[PDB]
DNA sequence: GGAGGGGGGTGCTCTTAAAGGGGCAGGTCGC
DNA sequence: GCGACCTGCCCCTTTAAGAGCACCCCCCTCC
């Protein structure tokens, strides 16, 4: 049942994304454009905001502690799939990521981002966040920063 | 000079005479390694040979060369012939290392077992027998210096085993750059003495305990001003300005496996890999049959 | 010429609609439409039995030399060894004096895998196509000599003999030969376990060279108006261009200073492919791994859109006068690159690590999500 | 397959509609319908002005070999020459195995015309169409590269490499390289007046496989009946298939004992081709003159039906892995030719006295009323 | 012996189209659809109301040491115990060798479950289809013997009689039985909270017995091709095969070493079922709960796409010669999978950690969407 | 009957920051 | 003078959590 592939852009000014179907179009308009909305986290403390429904959901694993993902190897618990599968590659022993100038070879990109330090390759980055000036390479990385740091919140 | 290569290229004359005899009497049908397409043959002159057909010649040589008297030669003239070889190779242009270059393993091989169970002869009145081999032998047929990452690796295993005395393969193997120490020592009595060694602790099983003597248990090497090119502080300090910055500071193993490819400006010679025991055993055989190290050594344990 | 920043039909006399790619029927899969036929063709050409000759009582060495690339045959009479190689590539370029340039480029780049610096004699073969107009022959051909002969000069050699024919499609390349001794050039059989691979070219100059055909054509263009625009797309294509038509001698030079173990030229096939016939060759049980992958700005998301027509991701679009594949052990990789980057000798140009020589299979692959490096547009 | 005496394409499970020939629009011509631009892109690209050098202040021998063949480049080790050659060719013969030891006899005729009798290594090219039907080339290639080895093994050489590519026409072809002394080769430009032309080789090859190919299709074979009978192709086609398999290595021997002061190879241009350019080299002034024309059996009458697609009279009809032409002095011709009649092993093969020399311009000519001799088929 | 080479009928003198799978009632419900009213049934049978004696004014081991499986029934001479089981399974792989060797691998995994490493005696149970010919039976069964012989040679025991009956399904079994001292057993008891559950053996080996009996019935194999291809069914059944094959002697021998408090086997009644059977055992208060459920490579996609006849998510499958599921404390799990993986002896297997263990009421559930693990066909 | 639209919920790949264990490097007390 | 011990700080790796797309599932639909 899956339809041949099509891409269609987002016209809208400050959204360049190209989607793989027409039917994603509308998805990604209404969920992210269109439908301007404002949550707040039940837990008591918590503060945040989150316009869409799906995220909160999320955000309730993180105030809870249930933990429904066990290791293979180990027996560890994790809250999400992803989490455990960077977990197994330390009992698989594979190191995917690599650096392109001195082949120091890592398992995960937070390790990387520490090697290119020693590279310093910062100089060459364009972007970077309007508050603390964190001199990211490309754009997303700002808002993955505005959102595990300088957090938007009440 | 010491070493003629007119000797060696009459004994690989002749051997190939006989060889080619053999080969058309047989006459069976053999294809050389050239690229044209020719029957196999030993060629009567050592230069004109093919890389391969100088490994194969070369090896059968050592069972099947004959003098005047048709006596086997005995294993140090053999040696000496060979070297005889190497300096005709290097004197018509020929770059080949037969005793390094790895397409000449084989070759190394069976000279190491020809040379395995040899011994010196006291068949003479004389009770010591002047080797043919000699170290300015070695010297002259560019054996021993710091031409090439092998040659270089041969060098320190010569000065090795004749101050540090390990005359044994375990002896070597068991040594180690970190038990290697180099201290200038500079005497203030010599203004800019600027003396420099390197000290090893000698394996010597006692039951008492602690530095009894520290010349008598320890063997140091010197400087040599007669030629900087033979100085073992000279060669041992390019060795190491030479290896990887890794491996210095571990006590595993000090002899590296070199390069199979190197250029005159290039920073590093030598991996990380310790040389394996066939080879240094292989290395070990040859430098025993020299005359000064002989004699070195047979005062040493006698003494 | 090389000085004028393109060619242009108009100022030669020739009609504007001119495209000297049009005589060569472009396809998705390249030079190279069958895949698995075209190895096993090739095998069959360098297939050889008599030459094991009982390995001639030991670890012979092997006249095939790579067995697919840079053949090495011993000589009778002097100890030397003949290094010589052959490969055609038709016009993928629109500027002849560069698409002559580009094939001597590719023509020498398969003995620069070995190692040797410097060339003997080169030979040409000019192909003429049936489909030209008399008049425009004589505008085109003399460029592209001229391309072949300047592209020889820079390599140390001179452009000597050849044969011209006629074809329905131009074909562009020669035969590059070299008489040296056994120090000269590297065979590559002496990869080993820990060491790392070096690309000293970027990938998806197929893509980059096909996409600038479609600039013109509505149909083809609108599958990808949306990915990439043009002035990028144009970007790249001269980019593609200037890159295919260096020289790896620098890359040759590095690898005897800097103890390179094994070298291949990605020419035709892929990175993946080629890298598969590299491990073949070594003597030890190592596997390749690429991690990495350099793309021309604004390719990979072309090879997505195009579908199955490129293939970046996977390693098998097909390149011409690609760079070299070495394998060097981490630190000499690391001077390698810094090095080559920035040389007092001539210009810099830069190399990246894709991969780690991992022990076991004689195999080589890519992981199941390669990492992209979008070369910047040299700026 | 060797042993078989002909091709079946029934019995390689192929339809009997195959045919070889079918993938090339052969014409009169040959491969190159022109020849002065042809050869002038050839004088072109074996063109170098830095090649002069001042003649190095002496008597330099030339680097391109005969000047227009078979380039000789002095080499930095031992005083040695490289001489190799380079020639492609499209299919010709209906047979795959025989096609291909045609190909293989193509490249090394130029290497035989400078005297050189053994061959150190030889790549090829194996062009495969993209009409060709999948099943088929699994099984029509093998056939060709099987062949073209065998004639390298009956050049006393070994096929170690070469390339494969896609065109509309099947391209075979390859370089043959020779590393010789100075003391192994012969330079073409010692010619003196008072000698004589030996053409080794019936000429008219390509007469007879043109008209092989029209025997099927009956619009044309209607008018070639009348001035021929249909049973001569066959056996003229044989003929012609046959000698173009066999090496010029012989006649290459008989030249260092006969005094050869110069030789080329009849391909391409034709036999009064490749006259006027073997005497543009000649230091001496002298001139050629063809007296005689050995035409294959029949194809004089032949070409009269065909006022210039062949054209074999005035002499320019392209010929395949055709002969030498050897300037002999006219002592030594008389025994040469007999001395190749009959040697010592066997396999003999007739050689014409074609023409004379005469002193005057560097210029070659066919007499304006030549004589014809139909060489007698063996069977 | 049939691991060299597949069982083929022609070779021992019978006709393509016999298969030893033909004489049983297959079915994705197991050789028991009613599992529920068996477990009353076994449950009927096992239980004896006269052993609990008063408790015998103390807290001692029953004669049911579990009430579920390998009674211990203490005996007089020594204070030793009897450990006994047996288990009887109807043929479900082709070959007779390996049916054979999986039918004496499920009759001595009853006993592994307890930790015992060592078999006394074992009896064999052999029956003979009505429909079997003669001709097949002085065939097939030999061979059954043979490799149930082989099986019990390699669990240090021998088979020194049984009993031969008449049967419409072939009926293949046996009986274990060791005397071993208090001290040579594990009882199943002892759980606490914090244990993790281990499995030796992946599961889903009835789906890929029953998808490898569908390629010969048109009718079910169409429902099933669309998302499995025939490839991927050859080698999960070569993997279920092996695997039902396979002796838990390492298993066992472990789990004393790695302080096991309790264990079982997933013979029949699938993954769920055998937990809750042996949660109800514990003496604490211990409720398992499951996260992980290995299954072979691309069996859980036919398992949903059948429907409701094995539900591998539900942990309902049935199996056979099934692993082990052994309680171990969180470190000594980690270090279980370890060593089992890589035994000083040699010929390790893979082991998985599938759940863990909390404070309940004697029950076992599954979660609502498990984490299945595609085990890969290694070697 | 139906392929197309609307609404909802979800796994997967990527990214970043926070937590944490290991190890290098001080200051203080004892011998 | 030399060492052991406590503690602080940095390095590099692993876990935790958000962003968004591609996808499936269900439902509805008026043509
Ligand atoms: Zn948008
Ligand atoms: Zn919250
Ligand atoms: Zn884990
Ligand atoms: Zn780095
Ligand atoms: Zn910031």
């Amino acid at each position: 049942k899956k339809p041949p592939i099509q891409y269609v852009r987002c016209e809208m000014e400050g959204c360049g994304t190209v989607l793989a179907h027409p039917r994603y179009l509308q998805h990604h308009i209404k969920y992210q454009h269109l439908l301007k909305k404002k949550y707040v986290c039940p837990h008591p403390s918590c503060g945040r905001l989150f316009r869409l429904q799906k995220q909160l959901l999320r955000h309730a694993k993180h105030h809870t502690d249930q933990r429904d993902y066990i290791c293979e190897y180990c027996a560890r618990a994790f809250k999400s799939s992803h989490n455990l599968a960077v977990h197994r590659m330390i009992h698989t022993g594979e190191k995917p990521l690599q650096c392109e100038i001195c082949g120091f070879t890592c398992r995960q990109k937070a390790s990387l981002n520490w090697h290119m330090k020693k590279h310093d390759a910062d100089s060459f980055y364009q972007f970077s966040c309007n508050i603390c000036g964190k001199k990211f390479e490309k754009k997303d990385s700002v808002v993955a920063h505005k959102a595990k740091s300088h957090p938007e919140v009440l | 000079n010491s070493l003629k290569p007119e000797e060696g290229l009459e004994v690989w004359k002749n051997w190939a005479q006989t060889k080619n005899a053999e080969l058309e009497k047989d006459a069976q049908n053999r294809l050389a390694p050239i690229g044209r397409r020719q029957l196999l043959r030993f060629q009567e002159d050592l230069i004109s040979s093919a890389v391969a057909e100088l490994n194969y010649g070369l090896c059968l040589m050592t069972r099947e060369a004959r003098n005047g008297e048709g006596e086997p030669y005995d294993p140090d003239v053999l040696y000496y012939i060979f070297l005889c070889i190497q300096k005709y190779l290097f004197e018509n242009g020929r770059v080949d290392d037969i005793f390094s270059d790895l397409y000449y393993v084989r070759f190394t091989e069976w000279l190491h077992e020809v040379l395995k169970d040899v011994q010196p002869r006291v068949t003479p009145l004389g009770y010591v027998l002047p080797s043919h081999v000699t170290e300015e032998m070695l010297w002259e047929c560019k054996q021993l210096g710091a031409h090439s990452p092998s040659t270089l690796l041969t060098t320190l295993m010569f000065f090795n085993t004749k101050y540090f005395l390990l005359k044994t393969v375990d002896q070597h193997m068991k040594l180690a750059f970190s038990k290697v120490l180099r201290q200038t020592k500079k005497n203030p009595s010599n203004p800019k003495d600027k003396s420099t060694s390197i000290r090893y602790l000698k394996a010597l099983g006692i039951h008492q305990t602690g530095q009894k003597v520290t010349d008598d248990m320890y063997a140091e090497q010197t400087e040599n001003p007669e030629n900087p090119l033979r100085c073992p502080i000279k060669l041992y300090d390019f060795y190491l300005f030479k290896c990887p910055q890794s491996v210095k500071g571990r006590n595993d193993t000090f002899y590296l496996t070199p390069e199979p490819v190197v250029a005159p400006n290039s920073p590093i010679w030598y991996s990380v890999q310790p040389i394996s025991r066939e080879q240094m055993g292989q290395m070990l055989t040859r430098i025993l049959v020299i005359r000064e190290i002989q004699e070195a050594i047979a005062v040493a344990n006698a003494s | 010429m090389s000085t004028r920043e393109s060619f242009n039909p108009e100022s030669y006399e020739l009609d504007k609609s001119f495209r000297l790619t049009r005589f060569t029927e472009l396809k998705g899969t390249g030079c190279k439409v069958p895949q698995d036929v075209l190895q096993k063709l090739l095998e069959s050409l360098q297939e050889n039995h008599f030459q094991e000759d009982e390995q001639f009582l030991g670890a012979v060495m092997p006249r095939l030399g790579i067995g697919m690339d840079t053949c090495v045959i011993p000589l009778r009479h002097g100890g030397l060894s003949l290094v010589q190689t052959t490969d055609y590539i038709y016009p993928i370029v629109d500027d002849p004096y560069m698409m002559g340039r580009i094939a001597c480029a590719n023509v020498l780049s398969d003995l620069y895998a070995m190692g040797v610096t410097e060339c003997d004699n080169m030979l040409m073969l000019l192909g003429v196509s049936n489909k030209m107009t008399d008049r425009e022959r004589d505008k085109v051909m003399p460029l592209i000599i001229q391309g072949f002969k300047d592209a020889a000069e820079e390599a140390g050699t001179s452009v000597t003999g050849g044969q011209t024919v006629l074809n329905p499609w131009i074909v562009l390349g020669g035969v590059a030969t070299t008489v040296c001794q056994p120090n000269e050039f590297i065979m590559p059989d002496n990869a080993v376990p820990g060491d790392v691979l070096v690309l000293t070219k970027p990938l998806g100059t197929q893509v980059a060279v096909a996409v600038h055909q479609w600039l013109d054509i509505p149909e083809k263009w609108n599958k990808i108006k949306l990915v990439v625009t043009q002035e990028d797309v144009e970007l790249a294509y001269q980019e593609a261009m200037m890159n295919m038509a260096r020289l790896n001698r620098t890359a040759a030079g590095l690898m005897h200073t800097f103890n390179a173990h094994a070298a291949t030229d990605i020419t035709g096939f892929g990175i993946l492919g080629h890298a598969q016939n590299l491990a073949k060759q070594q003597r030890n049980e190592v596997s390749f791994v690429i991690h990495n992958l350099p793309v021309l700005a604004k390719m990979a998301a072309v090879s997505k859109a195009c579908g199955n027509m490129f293939g970046l991701m996977h390693g098998t679009c097909p390149e011409t006068s690609g760079g070299l594949l070495i394998c060097l052990p981490r630190e000499q990789a690391a001077r390698f690159c810094a090095e080559i980057k920035s040389p007092k000798y001539g210009e810099g140009h830069q190399a990246w690590i894709i991969g780690i020589v991992e022990k076991g299979n004689r195999t080589a692959r890519i992981i199941d999500k390669p990492r992209i490096i979008e070369v910047a547009p040299q700026v």
